[PDB]
């Protein structure tokens, strides 16, 4: 249920997940890349085995371009825990502000027991524009994820 | 702008004759010079305690609470000459105003008057009270001729729609209120709030104007669609699809 659209042109979040990725890029002179003498760095293998080592998904996002067009069903990953599910009651045309690269973000940071189902409990373009609306969704409902954006783009 | 003063200190008889001079002069400006003419006689009841002290004067006969028996004819001598014509290309509006005495609305100067014009608009004293201008109260309030003043080629084709519904909007808000003051505050369901959201936004961005902000009847209705907006589009009830299609998703 997840189908963030793509923007014609590039998708602007494919760039800023990248990027993200590069700033645990941590050299050997213990200084991130800063400015514009950070694309000049002779990355060897001392360098890039820790940045595998460091972060997850440089190591996840390899095991599903290869073994998932390649079909390898005996492949002892877990997909459920990777993208959650989108439960939204049916009959209600909704679109997210979230498409699926940054709900592949968020749900990295949360515990590992919940990351399988994103339920939705308030959205101010189907159950109004009012807080005593949000304040009626969101109240005993568990642990949920609130996310907006403002006016300029943020 | 004509100003017709008349005073307090002035004599009784001039505040008799003094809507006639502003009416004459209005169906001099309507039905032969060809304006929308818009009459606004400030304290119409003060008409009819000077109408009651000439006919003091001459002996005669009172009716109801001392009023003359001929103030039916007498109130619709000066209300009566309104209206637009065949022929011209004018019409007169008239806007008179009144002092219920003491808040009764049953005293012979409103009762007569909602006899002959055609609504009312209610200044309130409970919304003066807690500091809103114009203290309007819509729920009294009425319009009779509302039907042929709106739509496409006057204003806009939602201006039936959103009226009747911020209409009903602010009548559930007013019982909400009313029964939550009597029942207590836990018994609220988190729709019953809405309600109360509405209620409060209601007064002060749709009645709340402060006194030299001339608002069109554009801007009027975009203040009116941001309200609605606060509901969701299975509580519009009153507001039909083909328009809820249209102007409500921003």
């Amino acid at each position: 249920g997840w189908t963030g659209k793509e923007a014609p042109g590039p998708n602007p979040r494919v760039q800023v997940l990248a990027a993200q990725l590069l700033s645990d890029m941590k050299l050997q002179d213990g200084k991130r890349l800063l400015g514009p003498q950070w694309l000049d760095y002779d990355c060897d293998r001392a360098v890039i085995e820790d940045w595998v080592f460091r972060v997850p998904h440089v190591a996840i996002f390899l095991s599903v371009v290869i073994c998932k067009g390649f079909l390898v069903l005996c492949s002892s990953l877990d997909l459920t825990t990777l993208v959650p599910e989108r439960q939204v009651d049916q009959g209600r045309g909704f679109e997210s502000i979230l498409d699926v690269l940054s709900v592949m973000y968020i749900n990295a940071q949360l515990p590992r027991e919940q990351r399988h189902r994103w339920r939705l409990l308030f959205s101010s373009e189907l159950h109004g524009h009012s807080f005593s609306q949000l304040c009626g969704h969101i109240t005993h409902r568990g642990p949920c994820v609130a996310v907006l954006e403002d006016h300029d783009k943020h | 702008v004509c100003l017709f003063l008349n005073l307090a200190n002035d004599p009784t008889i001039e505040r008799i004759i003094t809507p006639r001079l502003a009416l004459t002069t209005a169906e001099f400006l309507a039905y032969q010079c060809e304006k929308h003419v818009l009459v606004i006689l400030t304290d119409m009841s003060s008409y009819a305690e000077a109408l009651r002290e000439v006919s003091a004067a001459r002996e005669e006969v009172p009716g109801r609470r001392g009023f003359p028996g001929y103030m039916y004819t007498d109130l619709a001598t000066i209300y009566e000459r309104a209206g637009r014509v065949e022929g011209r290309n004018g019409s007169i509006t008239q806007i008179p105003i009144l002092t219920m005495p003491n808040d009764d609305i049953t005293h012979p100067i409103p009762d007569l008057t909602g006899y002959i014009t055609e609504g009312q608009i209610y200044v309130d004293r409970q919304l003066h009270n807690r500091q809103i201008y114009p203290p309007i109260n819509v729920l009294p309030s009425l319009s009779r001729l509302m039907k042929s003043a709106i739509g496409e080629g006057m204003t806009r084709k939602d201006h039936a729609d959103v009226s009747n519904q911020l209409y009903a909007c602010y009548a559930i808000g007013k019982d909400v209120q009313a029964m939550k003051a009597v029942v207590g505050e836990e018994a609220l369901t988190s729709d019953d709030l809405l309600y109360l959201e509405f209620l409060q936004k209601f007064e002060r961005n749709f009645i709340a104007q402060g006194p030299y902000e001339n608002r069109t009847v554009y801007e009027t209705l975009d203040i009116g669609w941001q309200l609605l907006r606060i509901f969701p589009k299975e509580m519009l009830k009153r507001i039909p699809q083909s328009t809820l299609s249209e102007f409500y998703p921003r």
